[PDB]
DNA sequence: TCACGTATGCTATAATGTGGTCTGACGCGG
DNA sequence: TCCGCGTCAGACTCGTAATTATAGCATACGTGAGG
RNA sequence: GAGUCU
């Protein structure tokens, strides 16, 4: 996988709605990995790693 | 909370007071002395410098918490014997501990055969020659390029490389996910197999046969020497304790017993059949 | 040389097999008949036409 | 050595020391330098025993000389090496240390026990905060969690007022206090005035551990382990690899951490350090134990050099490579061999191609046995060398042994037991086995490399066992299902296709010959063809009333072909069996009709004499393959042309936005679909009936003779699929998804496929052969699966004495009758005296079998149901009766008592799914749905029948029908079903319930790509819960503005618009509701998510209208891959997301009151006054409209029924109809033949378990599931003897649960879940008394079972008597 | 006998009776040295077993019946 | 490899499932005959004694 | 490839495996479930026991054959005793409760 | 009483809280 | 509802065998042989 | 780790 930014979504694996839960993957080389993701709830949160 | 025994054990010596200079001098006057609360709050306080000299001895031999244990160790052993009437401090003199007895005991520990210091002490003058000898010869060192350099035995160089020489583990896949290991192809050679077992069986059968075969003062005197029907293997001297009591008549009644038996191999189809083996 | 079952053929669909069988005899009988040709000794002109 | 059972239990302290037989106090392994066990070390010579056999470490005492002497110098029992792997030790440990077994293995045991949470006894643990043990005065609550500032708090207050501590010691001192007894009445009394569900789960698995500990004479101290056994050396050995590298086991190095932890811990108890440091030493000894025990569990495991984490002792028990799966259910085995098969087209059915050196390597033992015999060889050794130069005596000799010997062939995989089959050996000269090729359907062999396994059966009984049982020329019929798997195919099929294949005139037409060896005369003399008509006198033997054959001679108008076949039938068959042209699946018939009237030598040498002459005659015929063979019809170009301007069409009104793209996708595919079938089919005509011949009189037609038509028609190799693809067009090819590509490929592989061509058939490449590889590994685990459950079960009575059994009606499902009644009901003992339809004389007595002639006189007199004793109906306590299984599929005859049935049923399930995941996959390329089911039409003349319906007529005047489940029958002239339909809703009906209606008639009519939602009542449309971007959308065109409007379901839907339903209400001129006719319902139809809607608020309607049109989007290709999730659910007795309701009790129904959209029904039964409540969801429209005579399980909601609600209302015979039915239509979908007798052998093991209501007079009482054979073995004493009797309820089990719910924990262990299983046993002190397959597997012993069954009861006899 | 045991099996009834009653008489030639009935015809002790059982000379009842005459007549000896 | 004279055409059952019928020309002529080169290492090494 | 008798690993003392260290063949549960089925369950307990793990059922029967005499006479394999002492080294009673 | 490998002992400038992989899935509890 | 833990076909063939780093010297402790 | 049969 290049590194980069690449959005991705859960379709209908993320929780019993089927809220397609958008989510980005900035990738580097070397270095922590940054996640930005929503919730059923329509909540943007982050993640490192 | 956190459920960490590493970082838990870092969170209790934090709380724990950095000691000052005639501090250490006040605590470890009553220590020496011999004081319940001066040992304690001595050591409690010095964990902290434990750690840091544990720190940087790391990936070597134990994990880290290892490294801790032994290096509290070598602390008490500097507070035990620390000289608060020298003007000199005891992180100076606890640094030479800790250092030491961490050494000391990742010698022992961090080999699954048990290496002794001397061994180990003997390696590492021939491993620190070995990275001065390899900038300048580019390739590694050879075992008599280290022998030579120290002149040195080159068997002694070799036996003790030869022991610096890791254990691979039985567990350990050959081929990846999960295949076949070592004990899936290392054989039990101890253990003889059913072809191996019956051919004792059938030749040790086939002897007994072939005692009351041959004469009775024959068979007699031959097997108690060898220690085949008897109880401890004698000599030709030692048959005359039985009935024989003889040295001569023993030797030849012994020769005349296996000339007998080797014309009975010839004609049951053996002698030079049963040579090869 | 080979006798192949042709049975091995319609359920597997691979026909390039079969093709190539067709296409190797062809390939053959120009090389008999050159074979042929050059044991008969006939010409250099007539081997260029051929 | 021999014994009666095996018990589990916690190992006490004291315990640990009895086996121990020294303490390790060292770490140390051996002396680098003089190589031996070193003083009180892991390999120490003192206490686990010397390392050569009779000799102490110093060598002072040697030998047998000196036999029960332990030397006083190094301290060395002379004894046998082998003390060294049986000899363990221990570790006494200075502090105690939990077992993560009984403590992270969920529930925790000792945190379920406490009553006390996980969480807070790990914080305990790790010395982080402490635990009242017994707090004096009553202000410190006992198991209440002390925070390090919360301890300082009670200790200058009280003081020795409490005992609260920390770390191992605390959490054992905790364990040791607590009374059992007192807890327990406690616990019992208390519930008595909640009593709740949760409550009663959890306080009485309390109950029931507290009870179950006392009694296993467990105690809670051994949870915590204050001792640590040490594994013996040998089992963990430190041995040298050939070069002076030595090799460890990853527990030495897993022991040296606990030992060096441990010896320092005490050393810093000796030095009285400050207890921080004492505490940093008790966690890593509690992490050292816990990486010994089980590495990966609490926490990160532990890695060493190699970066993966050190194997622990619990990984050496626990899953696939643990002992239990790899070295003790399956073993490497002496006397075997293998090596690449390849044919043997001369050797007989019983025989096999053993070469020369495999057999001499095979048969050591066997040789030097007759070379002492016959006084070749004096010793074993002389023996050895005489083999080992391969004298010319030695071969002879080799050749004598093996006459009569059998030896067994296996290859992978050993789907079911024909996977190993028994010949005598035959030497031959190379080095590859030759194998008969009639077994090869069995083993799935092909040679193009197939290697199989060679097995010596050594004893006398084995070679009587290869030879009685597991001989191929025994093993003819299939055990899955009655037919012969032994049925030739390839060149045979094709050769006796091309003998009995007549043709025009040919060589000597109408001539007249005196026999079939004159027959053979001219066509071996070159006077006519094999397909010449011609009269021939044949001599045919038929069978009598009496054993006796009846001899009858008659002129036959056959080919010369057929009449050389003739030689070749035995006597017994008539002659219109080899009349006709055969194809292999007449070919099959023909040794299965053969098998019933004579048996089985004349099968075996009648199967042989076909394969010989079959193969001959295939040479014969020069049949080839050429590229002209492969005739493409002239007219595909124009079929093309026509089929891309009607999907261009479709395109380009996609283009003006009239259909739309779901619509487009769906249709498009039906053209394409319908255009490869128009290809094909102009193939076929233009393929088949092409030679057009000229006869002696003018000019006819017959079959065409090209190759690859006779090839596929014979039914050799190849089907008109693959002619497709190879002549006519190649079809719409699969994505990787399992949808369809809308591109399908015109071309074909005579053609060639272009540059995109190519591209587009690799998806579907890829994906088939990515399924051979992946998913076998799913269908092979259900394999697995359903043998652990079916395992123990074995015929063990005669005849129950039953009178029940499951009534069968014939599976007449889609027009033709898809499985007739004599097929499922053939060898089954008829559970009731079923007669002719006058019911005044018997026709079949009650306990009679069902052979070929009962079930031809059942066809006579049309039976129509037959109820027939099944495996689930029988009564045995201990396995099942020979009359409820009946006839073993496999041998044509009545099933032989101790014969394992389980293993066999769970082989025969799982080998069609777990072999064809493997079949149409590599095969596979083309994806070949034909989901276009538009219409019905009848085929006979009939009066039209339907079922279960519910119509109502509409504006145009035809009978609309508004149920989901509609049936349609098609009734003769007496009155009985023939042909059966499934109508869908919406559908429309040319002719009502009663009319006659003529053949070839569209009795229905629909649109499939569309489940359309329609009314019962007239009027207008009103919008409910329809508000533009919560729950709908909208989007309008141009000029006018027609706007259509799409549901959003929960996906699409917003948080706003969650708890709307949306529905379209009807209403009247006015305004108001519209009642549907006869009920208080105001009429709404729910419309579901994704529902497009076409009429807008405020249009007029009709009864009957579409209100709106929800897709239907499948057009996934249903290979096995599809519908083995669905056999798996199935037998895992899962509910569905969606359960149908059911009534529960039979009586009157009321409706009653309502919570905000959700309906209850307060049903008062006419019996039980007493009433029964259930709440029921909004948008479920029920079937039933209340106030009716409702029985026991009456669909109410429409939809899948759970297998748990029709057990528990309608039966046993219920649910097991239900997985069978259901099971079953997945395995006909793909052409799989399993007998029910095999579904409903693991349907019983499913109704193993029962779950006890009122009380007994034992210790059943409430609550307690316990199996069914054990409560009726009590109830049979209760109902003479008396006292309370145990009333029931029977519970249904899924697969995985029923396995691990079996008494026998090494039958549960073996399975799955091996932690958990062995750590319940051991605190419940279980005793597995080895009853199962399994259990004698693992023993090294007998089967219970098979020939072992007679033992296995003789000494249960000796148990008995004394 | 040779390939088809299916006479055998006819014979006494269970495919699994017919392996132990066939061992037990295959065990007596191999062992003890039994005299075969039916021409031993250069076949191993297996096959004599089932050809004895085809024709009906050897039963688990008739072994019963001959073993207890060898063991009773030894018994009467002693007694 | 080779390419030789291939004829389509059943054989009495030797090349049943794709089994093959090689004339004794093809293995007179050793066309398809293979070398197999093969390495065996023989180490004196020091044991203990 | 072809064994009769060879090799025996060090902890299962079962056969070694493959051709490369002379091993004999794998008879896997797959293939149990085959002679289970049948009802052969001597010629199963041959290959669990005497051709397998049992010692001295092994060398016994070995001699049995070179004697003649095709002798069942089997013992228990030592991976189950090997399971025994692994089970009792996690600190669980495991013991043969006899007739 | 030495010979020999093995083990224990002490070094006084000051020094005082640690630092490899990042994506499975479908089921079923608590 | 979310976190945790548990399963995931059957044999076969080959192929190879890695790395780090621990100071230096003086008395103390144990066993065996020689005077 | 690269293969062979399914
Ligand atoms: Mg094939
Ligand atoms: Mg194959
Ligand atoms: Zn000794
Ligand atoms: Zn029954």
């Amino acid at each position: 996988r290049s590194p980069g930014v690449f959005f991705d979504s859960d379709k209908g694996k993320t929780h019993s709605s089927g809220k397609v839960l958008y989510n980005a993957r900035i990738i580097p080389y070397r270095g922590s990995w940054l996640d930005f993701e929503f919730d059923p709830k329509d909540n943007l949160f982050v993640r490192i790693d | 909370r956190v459920l960490d025994a590493t970082q838990l054990y870092l969170g209790e010596i934090g709380y724990s007071p950095l000691l000052t200079a005639e501090e250490e001098v006040y605590f470890a006057r009553r220590a020496l002395r011999g004081d319940v609360a001066s040992r304690r709050r001595m050591i409690e306080s010095n964990l902290r410098l434990v750690v840091k000299i544990a720190r940087r001895y790391g990936n070597r031999g134990l994990a880290l918490l290892d490294l801790i244990e032994e290096g509290n160790l070598g602390l008490i052993r500097a507070v035990e014997k620390f000289d608060p009437e020298r003007g000199f401090r005891f992180s100076t003199y606890a640094t030479w501990w800790i250092r030491q007895t961490i050494e000391r005991a990742i010698m022992n520990q961090t080999r699954t055969i048990r290496l002794p210091i001397h061994i180990v002490k003997e390696l590492n003058v021939y491993l620190r020659t070995a990275r001065e000898l390899s900038h300048k010869l580019d390739h590694e060192p050879s075992a008599e390029e280290i022998a030579e350099q120290l002149d040195k035995p080159v068997d002694d160089v070799s036996r003790m490389l030869r022991l610096n020489e890791r254990i691979t583990s039985v567990d350990t896949p050959l081929g990846g996910d999960s295949e076949k290991a070592l004990l899936d192809i290392l054989a039990d050679e101890k253990e003889n197999g059913p072809e191996d077992t019956t051919q004792d069986d059938d030749m040790k059968q086939s002897i007994v046969k072939w005692l009351f075969e041959l004469n009775a003062k024959q068979r007699e005197v031959l097997a108690r020497r060898f220690g085949l029907l008897g109880y401890e293997a004698a000599t030709l001297e030692d048959v005359g304790r039985e009935i024989g009591l003889t040295r001569e008549r023993v030797r030849q009644i012994q020769v005349e017993g296996l000339r007998r038996l080797r014309e009975i191999l010839q004609t049951q189809g053996l002698n030079i059949e049963a040579l090869f083996l | 040389d080979i006798v192949l079952n042709p049975l091995g053929v319609p359920s597997r669909m691979n026909i390039g097999q079969i093709l190539e069988t067709h296409l190797g005899m062809a390939a053959k009988g120009i090389g008999d008949k050159i074979n042929a040709m050059l044991k008969q000794q006939q010409e250099v002109a007539k081997l260029r036409e051929f | 050595e021999e014994f009666d059972a095996i018990k589990i239990a916690l190992a006490s302290p004291d315990m640990i020391r009895s086996w121990s037989f020294g303490e390790v106090k060292k770490p140390e392994t051996i002396n680098y330098r003089t190589f031996k066990p070193e003083r009180d070390g892991l390999f120490c010579a003192r206490i686990f025993g010397p390392v050569k056999d009779y000799e102490c470490l110093c060598g002072k005492y040697k030998r047998l000389k000196h036999r029960g002497v332990i030397c006083e110098k190094c301290g060395v029992e002379v004894t046998q090496t082998k003390v060294r792997r049986e000899r363990m030790g221990h570790i006494e440990l200075a502090s105690p240390t939990a077992h993560i077994w009984f403590l992270k293995s969920l529930p925790s045991r000792i945190g379920l026990l406490l009553d006390m949470p996980l969480r807070d006894i790990e914080r305990v643990l790790y010395f982080e905060s402490y635990v009242v043990i017994e707090g004096g005065m009553t202000n410190l609550e006992r198991q209440q969690i002390l925070t390090e500032e919360q301890y300082l708090d009670a200790l200058e207050e009280f003081g020795d007022e409490f005992d609260a501590k920390m770390g191992a010691e605390a959490i054992q001192a905790l364990l040791k206090s607590m009374d059992l007894e007192q807890e327990c009445e406690q616990l019992r009394e208390e519930l008595n005035e909640t009593n709740s569900e949760t409550k009663r789960k959890k306080l009485t698995k309390r109950i029931k551990l507290l009870e179950a500990f006392v009694q296993s004479g467990n105690k809670p101290e051994w949870m915590i382990l204050t001792v640590l056994p040490v594994l013996p050396p040998d089992l963990r050995p430190l041995v040298p690899l050939d070069g002076g590298r030595f090799a460890t086991s990853d527990l030495n190095d897993l022991y040296r951490r606990v030992i060096n932890r441990n010896n320092r811990l005490k050393r810093l108890l000796d030095l009285a350090a400050p207890d921080i440091i004492v505490r940093n030493e008790k966690r890593m000894l509690q992490e050292a134990v816990d990486a010994l025990l089980d590495n990966g569990r609490r926490g990160r495991a532990i890695t060493g050099s190699n970066k993966r984490p050190l194997k622990s002792l619990a990984d050496m028990i626990k899953g696939k490579q643990g002992r239990f799966r790899q070295n003790l259910l399956g073993k490497r085995v002496d006397y075997s061999g293998r090596s690449v098969i390849t044919v043997g087209p001369y050797l007989r059915l019983h025989q096999c191609g053993l070469p020369k050196k495999m057999a001499l390597e095979l048969f050591k033992p066997f040789i030097y046995g007759k070379l002492e015999l016959r006084g070749l060889a004096t010793t074993i050794k002389a023996a050895k060398k005489m083999v080992e130069r391969e004298e010319a005596v030695v071969w002879d000799i080799l050749d004598e042994v093996i006459r009569e010997h059998p030896v067994l062939l296996n290859r992978a995989p050993t789907l079911h037991r024909l996977g190993i089959q028994a010949f005598e050996p035959v030497l031959i000269e190379g080095k590859a086995i030759q194998l008969h090729p009639l077994v090869c359907a069995a083993y799935n062999a092909d040679f193009d490399g197939d290697q199989m396994a060679v097995h010596v059966p050594l004893t006398l009984e084995a070679q009587l066992e290869a030879r009685a049982l597991m001989m191929s020329t025994n093993n003819i019929l299939s055990p899955a299902n009655g037919e012969p798997i032994i049925v030739p195919s390839q060149d045979v099929v094709l050769g006796l296709y091309y003998m009995t294949r007549d043709c025009v005139n040919a060589k000597g037409e109408g001539m007249v010959l005196t026999g079939p060896k004159e027959a053979e005369r001219l066509y071996r003399s070159g006077l006519a063809s094999l397909h010449a008509r011609v009269k021939v006198r044949i001599t045919e033997y038929e069978k009598d009333a009496n054993g006796e054959l009846v001899a009858k001679t008659s002129l036959k108008d056959t080919t010369v072909g057929r009449a050389i076949l003739w030689m070749i039938v035995p006597k017994g068959l008539p002659y219109s069996i080899v009349n006709q042209a055969l194809g292999k699946k007449a070919i099959s018939k023909m040794l299965n009709t053969c098998y019933r009237i004579l048996g089985l030598k004349p099968t075996v040498i009648f199967a042989d004499q076909i394969m010989y002459t079959g193969f001959a005659y295939a040479a014969r015929s020069g049949a080839s393959v050429g590229i002209d063979d492969m005739v493409i019809p002239e007219k595909k170009h124009e079929i093309i042309s026509e089929a891309e301007a009607e999907v261009a069409e479709i395109q380009e009104q996609f283009q003006s936005g009239l259909v739309t793209a779901g619509e487009r996708y769906n249709k498009v595919i039906d053209i394409w679909a319908a255009a490869n079938d128009r290809v094909s089919k102009a193939m076929m005509d233009n393929l088949q009936t092409e030679t057009v011949i000229n006869r002696d009189g003018q000019e006819e037609k017959q079959v065409s003779f090209n190759s690859i038509y006779m090839m596929a028609d014979s039914g050799a190799r190849g089907s008109a699929a693959q002619i497709r693809q190879l002549a006519g067009m190649r079809g719409l090819m699969a994505k990787p998804d399992g949808s369809i590509i809308e591109t399908p490929i015109t071309a074909n592989f005579r053609e060639g496929l272009n540059v995109l061509q190519y591209f587009i058939s690799t998806h579907g490449a890829r994906k088939g052969l990515a399924d051979t590889a992946l998913k076998t590994a799913n269908s092979g685990y259900l394999t697995r699966r359903l043998v652990d459950v079916a395992q123990d079960l074995v015929v063990t009575e005669d005849d129950c004495g039953t009178h029940e059994g499951i009534m069968m009606t014939p599976v007449i499902e889609g027009g033709d009758v898809k499985e007739p009644l004599r097929d499922r009901v053939l060898g089954r003992v008829t559970a009731e005296d079923v007669l002719k339809p006058g019911t005044a004389d018997i026709l079949v007595p009650r306990n009679t079998l069902l052979h070929e002639q009962w079930c031809d006189l059942l066809e006579e007199n049309s039976v129509d149901a037959v109820k027939v004793r099944s495996v689930v109906s029988c009564d045995t306590d201990f396995g099942v009766c020979a009359h409820c299984y009946g006839r073993d599929l496999a041998r044509g005859h009545i099933i032989n008592k101790g014969e394992a049935i389980g293993v066999i049923a769970a082989q025969s399930i799982g080998e069609p799914g777990t072999q064809l995941t493997m079949r149409t996959f590599h095969i596979g390329g083309a994806a070949s749905r034909a989901a276009a089911e538009s219409s019905i039409q009848v085929k006979n003349k009939g009066s039209i029948k339907l079922s279960n319906v519910k119509s109502v007529v509409n504006s145009s005047g035809k009978l609309v029908i508004t149920s989901r489940n509609t049936e349609l029958k098609l009734i003769d002239e007496f009155g009985r079903t023939k042909e059966s339909y499934k109508v869908p809703y919406g559908a429309v009906l040319a002719k009502g319930d009663g009319e006659q209606v003529a053949g070839g008639e569209t009795v229905a009519n629909w649109d499939p790509h569309t489940m359309p939602v329609i009314t019962e009542v007239s009027g207008f449309v009103r919008f409910t819960d329809m508000i533009d971007g919560q729950t709908i959308t909208r989007q309008t065109d141009e000029l006018t503005g027609l706007s259509s409007l799409v549901v959003l379901d929960s996906a699409e839907r917003t948080a706003g618009g969650k708890d709307l339903r949306p529905a379209l209400k009807i209403v009247d001129a006015q305004g108001n509701d519209v009642l549907i006719p006869g009920t208080d319902m105001p009429a709404q139809y729910f419309l579901p998510g994704k529902a497009i809607v076409q009429l807008e608020d405020g249009v007029q309607i009709s009864s009957g209208d579409t209100l709106a049109r929800i897709p239907q989007e499948s057009g996934g290709t249903k290979d096995i891959t599809g519908g083995l999730p669905r056999v798996a659910d199935l037998f895992e007795a899962r509910r569905p997301k969606e359960p149908a309701i059911l009534a529960e009790i039979s009586g009157i129904v009321s409706f009653g009151k309502e919570t905000k959209g959700k309906r209850r029904l307060v049903i008062t039964p006419v019996d039980g006054s007493d009433p029964y409540e259930e709440m029921i969801p909004k948008w479920r429209q029920l079937n039933v409209f209340e106030g009716e005579r409702v029985e026991r399980g009456d669909v109410i909601s429409d939809g899948p029924e759970a297998p748990h609600d029709i057990l528990r209302l309608r039966g046993v015979h219920a649910v097991t109809r239900y997985i069978v039915n259901e099971v079953q239509d997945v395995y006909r979908l793909q052409g799989v033949k399993i007998n029910d007798k095999h579904i409903e052998v693991i349907v019983r093991q499913m109704l193993r378990k029962a779950t006890i209501v009122n009380a007994g007079s034992s210790d059943f009482l409430e609550g307690e599931q316990v199996e069914y054979s054990r409560v009726k073995i009590a109830n049979r004493e209760l109902e003479a003897n008396g006292k309370v009797g145990a009333t029931y309820s029977r519970d249904l089990l899924g697969i995985t649960k029923a396995s691990l719910a079996t008494e026998s924990f090494i039958s549960a262990a073996s399975f799955q879940e091996t932690t958990r299983v062995l750590t319940e046993a051991a605190v419940a002190g279980k005793r597995d008394e080895l009853r199962g397959l399994k259990e004698n597997v693992i023993v090294g012993r007998l089967i219970p079972a098979g020939t072992g069954y007679a033992y296995h009861q003789d000494r249960m006899r000796r148990r008995a008597a004394g | 006998a040779r390939v088809t045991v299916q006479d055998a099996v006819e014979k006494i009834g269970n495919r699994f009776d017919l392996v132990l009653v066939a061992a037990r008489r295959a065990r007596q030639m191999q062992v003890g040295g039994k005299d075969p009935l039916v021409p031993e015809e250069n076949d191993k002790t297996t096959v004599i077993a089932l050809r004895e059982i085809e024709e009906g000379l050897i039963n688990n009842q008739i072994l019963d019946v001959r073993e207890r005459q060898e063991q009773q007549e030894q018994e009467a000896a002693e007694l | 490899g080779q390419n030789m004279r291939v004829a389509f055409m059943p054989w009495n059952g030797y090349n049943f499932e794709d089994s093959i019928l090689v004339s004794e020309r093809v293995v007179q002529e050793d066309r398809f005959t293979t070398i197999h080169i093969q390495e065996l290492a023989c180490v004196s090494r020091d044991t203990k004694l | 490839h072809a064994r009769s008798t060879g090799s025996y690993s060090l902890v299962t003392q079962q056969p070694l495996g493959g051709k490369a260290q002379f091993g004999g063949q794998r008879f896997g549960e797959m293939e149990v479930w085959a002679l289970e089925a049948y009802g052969a369950a001597y010629t199963l307990q041959e290959m669990l026991t005497v051709k397998s793990d049992d010692v001295n059922g092994r060398t016994k029967m070995y001699k049995n054959i070179v004697d003649g005499n095709h002798q069942m006479e089997p013992g228990m394999p030592e991976s189950f005793n090997v399971l025994l002492k692994e089970i009792r080294s996690l600190g669980i009673n495991i013991e043969l409760e006899d007739e």
